[PDB]
Protein backbone atom coordinates (compact mmCIF):
# COMPACT_ATOMS: atom_id res chain seq x y z
CA UNK A 1 0.00 0.00 0.00
CA UNK A 2 2.38 2.66 1.54
CA UNK A 3 6.07 2.47 1.82
CA UNK A 4 7.40 0.93 5.19
CA UNK A 5 8.79 3.41 7.22
CA UNK A 6 11.10 1.04 8.84
CA UNK A 7 12.62 -2.57 7.10
CA UNK A 8 11.11 -5.60 9.32
CA UNK A 9 14.29 -7.48 9.60
CA UNK A 10 16.86 -5.18 10.46
CA UNK A 11 15.29 -1.27 11.02
CA UNK A 12 16.99 0.45 8.82
CA UNK A 13 14.80 3.43 7.46
CA UNK A 14 13.50 2.47 3.90
CA UNK A 15 10.33 4.67 3.91
CA UNK A 16 12.07 7.59 2.99
CA UNK A 17 13.70 6.63 -0.36
CA UNK A 18 10.64 4.91 -2.38
CA UNK A 19 10.49 8.53 -4.14
CA UNK A 20 14.43 8.19 -4.63
CA UNK A 21 14.15 4.98 -5.99
CA UNK A 22 11.43 5.57 -8.28
CA UNK A 23 13.40 8.79 -9.63
CA UNK A 24 16.35 6.89 -9.81
CA UNK A 25 14.16 4.23 -12.16
CA UNK A 26 13.05 6.82 -13.92
CA UNK A 27 15.34 9.51 -15.09
CA UNK A 28 18.41 7.53 -15.18
CA UNK A 29 18.91 4.27 -16.85
CA UNK A 30 20.04 2.38 -13.71
CA UNK A 31 18.45 -0.84 -12.76
CA UNK A 32 16.49 -2.08 -9.37
CA UNK A 33 20.29 -3.91 -8.13
CA UNK A 34 22.19 -0.73 -9.03
CA UNK A 35 19.39 1.72 -7.91
CA UNK A 36 18.94 -0.05 -4.00
CA UNK A 37 22.95 0.27 -4.18
CA UNK A 38 23.25 3.95 -4.60
CA UNK A 39 20.39 4.70 -2.29
CA UNK A 40 22.24 3.00 -0.03
CA UNK A 41 20.71 -0.25 0.75
CA UNK A 42 23.56 -3.06 1.37
CA UNK A 43 21.80 -6.30 3.22
CA UNK A 44 19.64 -7.49 1.27
CA UNK A 45 16.84 -7.60 3.93
CA UNK A 46 16.84 -3.93 3.14
CA UNK A 47 16.83 -4.47 -0.59
CA UNK A 48 13.85 -6.14 -0.57
CA UNK A 49 11.16 -3.63 1.33
CA UNK A 50 11.94 -1.27 -2.04
CA UNK A 51 12.72 -3.58 -4.46
CA UNK A 52 9.33 -5.58 -3.96
CA UNK A 53 7.16 -2.85 -2.60
CA UNK A 54 3.78 -2.29 -4.66
CA UNK A 55 2.47 0.89 -3.52
CA UNK A 56 -0.81 -0.02 -3.83
CA UNK A 57 -2.15 3.63 -2.14
CA UNK A 58 -2.02 5.13 -5.72
CA UNK A 59 -4.62 2.78 -7.18
CA UNK A 60 -6.66 3.45 -3.64
CA UNK A 61 -6.37 7.25 -4.15
CA UNK A 62 -8.59 6.95 -7.01
CA UNK A 63 -11.96 6.26 -5.21
CA UNK A 64 -12.21 9.82 -3.59
CA UNK A 65 -15.74 10.29 -1.87
CA UNK A 66 -15.03 13.91 -0.95
CA UNK A 67 -14.50 14.96 -4.69
CA UNK A 68 -16.75 15.21 -7.62
CA UNK A 69 -15.72 12.86 -9.98
CA UNK B 1 -40.17 11.85 -14.98
CA UNK B 2 -37.11 10.34 -17.09
CA UNK B 3 -35.04 6.80 -15.81
CA UNK B 4 -31.81 7.05 -14.96
CA UNK B 5 -28.80 4.37 -14.84
CA UNK B 6 -28.43 2.96 -12.05
CA UNK B 7 -24.95 1.03 -11.54
CA UNK B 8 -23.84 -1.91 -9.42
CA UNK B 9 -21.58 0.36 -6.94
CA UNK B 10 -25.34 1.36 -6.09
CA UNK B 11 -26.73 -1.67 -6.09
CA UNK B 12 -24.09 -2.95 -3.33
CA UNK B 13 -24.70 0.35 -1.17
CA UNK B 14 -28.22 -0.11 -1.21
CA UNK B 15 -27.64 -4.02 0.27
CA UNK B 16 -30.18 -4.80 -2.94
CA UNK B 17 -29.72 -6.49 -6.10
CA UNK B 18 -28.96 -5.33 -9.37
CA UNK B 19 -32.00 -6.73 -11.78
CA UNK B 20 -33.21 -4.85 -15.40
CA UNK B 21 -36.50 -5.21 -16.31
CA UNK B 22 -38.38 -8.29 -18.41
CA UNK B 23 -40.52 -7.17 -21.10
CA UNK B 24 -43.04 -9.91 -22.51
CA UNK B 25 -45.20 -9.05 -25.50
CA UNK B 26 -48.06 -11.63 -25.44
CA UNK B 27 -50.10 -12.30 -27.97
CA UNK B 28 -53.62 -12.66 -26.91
CA UNK B 29 -54.85 -14.67 -30.13
CA UNK B 30 -58.58 -15.83 -30.40
CA UNK B 31 -60.09 -18.21 -32.91
CA UNK B 32 -56.89 -18.68 -34.92
CA UNK B 33 -56.18 -14.82 -35.82
CA UNK B 34 -60.21 -13.55 -36.06
CA UNK B 35 -57.98 -10.86 -33.86
CA UNK B 36 -54.76 -10.51 -32.01
CA UNK B 37 -54.55 -8.68 -28.80
CA UNK B 38 -51.20 -7.67 -28.40
CA UNK B 39 -49.47 -6.27 -25.42
CA UNK B 40 -46.20 -5.84 -23.77
CA UNK B 41 -46.09 -6.42 -19.74
CA UNK B 42 -43.54 -5.90 -16.81
CA UNK B 43 -42.57 -9.19 -15.11
CA UNK B 44 -40.47 -8.10 -12.09
CA UNK B 45 -37.12 -7.58 -11.74
CA UNK B 46 -34.57 -9.61 -13.41
CA UNK B 47 -31.28 -10.19 -12.04
CA UNK B 48 -28.82 -9.41 -14.56
CA UNK B 49 -24.59 -10.20 -14.19
CA UNK B 50 -21.82 -7.74 -14.69
CA UNK B 51 -19.97 -6.87 -17.72
CA UNK B 52 -22.75 -8.37 -19.45
CA UNK B 53 -24.38 -6.61 -22.14
CA UNK B 54 -27.46 -5.83 -19.86
CA UNK B 55 -24.89 -4.44 -17.46
CA UNK B 56 -24.09 -0.78 -17.86
CA UNK B 57 -20.14 -1.58 -17.31
CA UNK C 1 -23.30 19.46 6.94
CA UNK C 2 -23.14 16.11 8.32
CA UNK C 3 -23.83 13.79 5.15
CA UNK C 4 -22.44 13.86 1.65
CA UNK C 5 -23.73 12.43 -1.32
CA UNK C 6 -22.66 8.98 -2.67
CA UNK C 7 -22.61 10.14 -6.30
CA UNK C 8 -22.01 13.98 -6.25
CA UNK C 9 -20.28 13.82 -2.96
CA UNK C 10 -21.91 17.21 -1.98
CA UNK C 11 -22.27 18.37 1.71
CA UNK C 12 -25.37 17.87 2.65
CA UNK C 13 -27.70 18.10 6.26
CA UNK C 14 -30.48 16.97 7.19
CA UNK C 15 -33.06 18.15 9.35
CA UNK C 16 -35.88 15.90 11.39
CA UNK C 17 -39.19 14.90 9.23
CA UNK C 18 -36.92 15.15 5.97
CA UNK C 19 -35.94 13.44 2.59
CA UNK C 20 -33.13 11.02 2.48
CA UNK C 21 -32.16 12.07 -0.52
CA UNK C 22 -29.87 14.44 -2.07
CA UNK C 23 -30.20 17.90 -3.55
CA UNK C 24 -28.30 18.84 -6.15
CA UNK C 25 -29.26 15.39 -7.64
CA UNK C 26 -31.48 12.46 -6.82
CA UNK C 27 -29.34 9.90 -5.11
CA UNK C 28 -31.00 8.17 -2.53
CA UNK C 29 -27.57 6.85 -0.64
CA UNK C 30 -26.40 9.38 1.79
CA UNK C 31 -22.40 8.95 3.44
CA UNK C 32 -22.03 10.04 6.89
CA UNK C 33 -19.33 12.80 6.81
CA UNK C 34 -16.12 12.51 9.54
CA UNK C 35 -16.46 15.34 12.16
CA UNK C 36 -13.59 16.53 14.72
CA UNK C 37 -13.42 14.03 17.45
CA UNK C 38 -10.44 13.38 19.46
CA UNK C 39 -9.80 9.44 18.66
CA UNK C 40 -6.28 8.36 20.91
CA UNK C 41 -4.65 5.47 19.66
CA UNK C 42 -1.25 4.01 20.27
CA UNK C 43 1.94 4.44 18.18
CA UNK C 44 1.81 0.17 18.11
ZN1 LIG D 1 16.97 -4.30 6.69
ZN1 LIG E 1 -25.91 14.18 -4.91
Amino acid sequence: MIVPVRCFSCGKVVGDKWESYLNLLQEDELDEGTALSRLGLKRYCCRRMILTHVDLIEKFLRYNPLEKR
Amino acid sequence: AVERKVYPSESRQRLTSYRGKLLLKLKWSVNNGEENLFEVRDCGGLPVMLQSNRCHL
Amino acid sequence: LKYICAECSSKLSLSRTDAVRCKDCGHRILLKARTKRLVQFEAR
